[PDB]
């Protein structure tokens, strides 16, 4: 009856031991070496991690299995049969690593087929406007880098859209916890963040988490305690307050 | 008028450039490809070749 | 004053004042097509506006 | 790289050249041209050139 | 499942839905058992017998004048690669082929099907009807049209273009975001309920499209809306 | 007949790339282009059609020979179906003349029934 979380840290070494058991067991090769049930050794594995009805005790298994590709080249034989097998993944790539985007999520790949149902009502109501304020930004550049010409409704996609890839970074071992992170979405999507410069979103994220330890401490109750969005009116009130105080440069 | 026929001269050796260096791309890419389509001729013959005589 | 949508871009996207400007032409103008416009430039030195003109091509 | 993603870059790059081969292709006429109506201009630019030096002094 | 079905078809003369799921793990586990089973592999390391198997399960699958089964039959392609020997042994066996594409799924287009791979043997001019084939083709060839647009625009601009295939791209984009719908079951992952549209009302939006009797509204509006009057009323909320 | 027909596709097929650009006038290219979309209009053809080889020489003829020149590529298809109705009507001489012969008929009667047609027929 109680939760557990499992980390399989490389599938892909687990495969090459497999493989390399069954070549010196004399069993015929399949693609790549690989015996013919690689596929049913991962789909075999990963069946367990289930959430169990009440009958059984309301018990439950998350698995996090690791890959390792080579050259970002996903189209491989083990990631595909991975990726096949999930209920969902998470994209991490160079390219965004050393473009400053730490951690490197890779927003338009990474999908979760448990979209919402996981989330509390906060989170639900406020990502649902930040997927589509990054998305619209991403697609916008997608086509081209600048285009014939801009609208200022465009300049605007594109300076709330780099105000979301500022907020998104975060540091190595500092968990943020889910009301302050509902907090930050909620002042970056309804716009408090506008005025804010791109190089000072991040000192503004701090300080603002600061702020509200000191003076927001009914906010963060309320949200912890009912899982809901706050007054629109109090939240409003508290934001524009910490904007009064802090320091642009 | 030295403005426009600079403008329309300028055009057209810019885009002989472009063509050019597109050309010499599509060369070398070609290259590319037919070295990619020997090794993965190679490689499906010798896995399909090591699965028969595996028995 | 500029000539051509470039370089009214490039001199907006800096802060430098532009008088007078003319964007879209045929690639072969005709005697009548910047007439207007030559003429106003003419004018600016005519009523004292401005005290000489340089042209860079 | 893999096999699909070379021939998708042969692909585009052959667009590329084809549409560069055609814009070269027109500017060159449009060059040409150009150069009909700058010697065209000339006569009406020497009688002015020669009227002005003379009357202006 | 089959023979569950063909007792239905046979003893009784119903008319039975026959949903499989993904018709690629059949082949799989086949060409997992046959490298035990003592066989020689074949080209991408599948079982010799792939055709084989894949046709004695597929025509038993079929329609007789005591009852008729229709089957919608999912199909995984693995790596996107359609060439893949499953996938394509698959198509000989189909009636109706609906292709999804990951580039329509990124840019936010569900269901994502793709407008020129799909294919159908029922879309002919004694089948649906003359107006129905005239929009369809009509529909496919401005998207195809264009498709080819998109790579001059890429390098010379959209002001580049002239004023016809101006119009065809203004109307093409709006096409592409009206095949666009909101469904019953993606409530859970946008919160909006769907819509079911009749075919009448689906041409007679398209052709209006077509005609450009809308050409005036803004190009978002015609995501995920359904009917014809829920786009008008979508651009009336958001403005124009 | 095959041969113009053949060097006009091989014309058209290349010169794609100039469809958007040169959009104005220009001495030969527009010629080409504007022949190479009437052959492809042409050489469309109905599920279930066969077209017997009598008429196929005369569309190809009528075609090549530049008397589809002056009629938009929207009437093309239209302009030949309505030519074949014409054909069993008027010109079974030269039909006769071409399934008992496998040749051309008189050029001057050929060209008149062309120009007969061309008459009636309405451009839309």
């Amino acid at each position: 009856g109680k939760h557990v979380l499992v980390v399989y840290d490389d599938l892909s070494k687990q495969a090459a031991a497999y493989r390399e058991l069954s070549l010196l067991l004399r069993r015929p090769p399949g693609r790549e070496a690989y015996p013919g049930d690689i596929f049913y050794l991962h789909s075999r594995l990963l069946e367990r991690a289930a959430k169990l009805s009440d009958a059984k005790g309301g018990g439950s298994l998350t698995a996090l299995p690791f890959v390792e590709t080579q050259a970002g080249d996903i189209s491989a034989y083990i990631p595909t049969n991975v990726i096949s097998i999930t209920d969902g993944q998470i994209f991490l790539q160079s390219d965004l690593f050393f473009s400053g985007v730490r951690p490197a999520i890779n927003a338009g790949l990474s999908v979760s087929r448990v979209g919402g149902a996981a989330q509390i009502k906060a989170m639900k109501k406020v990502a649902g406007t930040l997927r589509l304020d990054l998305a619209a930004y991403r697609e916008l550049e997608a086509f081209a880098q600048f285009g014939s010409d801009l609208d200022k409704a465009t300049q605007a996609k594109l300076a709330r859209g780099a105000r979301t890839v500022e907020v998104l970074k975060q540091d190595l071992h500092q968990p943020i916890p889910v009301e302050k992170q509902v907090l930050i979405i909620y002042a970056l999507t309804r716009g408090f963040l506008d005025d804010i410069p791109v190089e000072d979103v991040r000192r503004f994220e701090k300080e603002f988490y600061l702020f509200l330890d000191q003076n927001g401490q009914h906010l963060l109750e309320h949200i912890r305690t009912t899982k809901d969005l706050p007054n629109e009116d109090d939240l409003n009130k508290a934001i524009e307050a910490f904007k009064k105080t802090f320091v642009v440069s | 008028l030295d403005a426009k026929a600079s403008e329309h001269a300028a055009r057209m050796t810019a885009m002989k450039n472009a063509t050019d260096n597109a050309n010499e791309l599509i060369r070398t890419l070609t290259l590319s490809y037919n070295r990619a389509r020997q090794a993965a001729i190679t490689q499906e013959i010798t896995e399909i070749v090591a699965g028969a005589n595996a028995l | 004053i500029v000539i051509g949508r470039v370089g009214l871009s490039f001199f907006r996207k800096r802060n430098m004042p532009v008088i007078l400007d003319i964007t879209r032409l045929p690639d072969q103008p005709s005697f009548a097509d910047i007439k207007e416009i030559a003429r106003k430039t003419v004018g600016l030195f005519a009523d004292g506006t401005f005290d000489e003109l340089y042209m860079y091509y | 790289a893999s096999l699909r993603d070379i021939k998708t870059r042969i692909n585009a790059t052959k667009k590329t050249s084809q549409i560069t081969k055609a814009m070269e292709m027109v500017s060159t006429s449009k060059l040409n041209r150009a150069e009909q109506n700058a010697k065209s201009f000339v006569p009406y630019m020497e009688k002015i050139q020669e009227v002005v030096a003379n009357v202006a002094l | 499942g089959l023979t569950m079905a063909e007792y239905f078809r046979d003893e009784q003369g119903q008319d039975v839905l026959l949903f499989i799921d993904n018709i690629f793990r059949f082949t799989q586990a086949g060409s997992e058992v046959s490298a035990l089973l003592g066989r020689m592999p074949s080209a991408v390391g599948y079982q010799p017998t792939l055709a084989t198997e894949m046709g004695q399960l597929q025509e038993r699958i079929t329609s007789t004048a005591k009852g008729s089964i229709t089957s919608i039959q999912a199909i995984y392609v693995p790596a996107d690669d359609y060439t893949d020997p499953a996938p394509a042994t698959t198509f000989s066996h189909l009636d109706a082929t609906t292709n999804l594409e990951r580039k329509l799924a990124e840019m936010g287009i569900y269901p994502a099907v793709d407008p020129l791979a799909s294919t159908s043997r029922a879309l002919a001019p004694e089948i649906v009807g003359e107006e129905h084939y005239q929009v369809a083709r009509k529909v496919q060839q401005t998207l195809q049209r264009y498709k080819e647009l998109q790579d001059i625009i890429a390098i010379l601009g959209m002001d580049e273009l002239s004023d016809e295939d101006k119009l065809v791209v203004h109307r093409a984009r709006r096409i592409q975001f009206f095949l666009s719908q909101n469904f019953h079951v993606a409530e859970q992952f946008t919160g909006q309920p769907g819509s079911y549209v009749p075919v009448k009302e689906t041409v007679r939006g398209f052709k209006e499209i077509l005609e450009g009797k809308y050409d005036h509204l803004p190009e978002d509006a015609f995501r995920l809306v359904g009917r014809i009057e829920e786009v008008v009323e979508k651009a009336k909320a958001m403005g124009v």
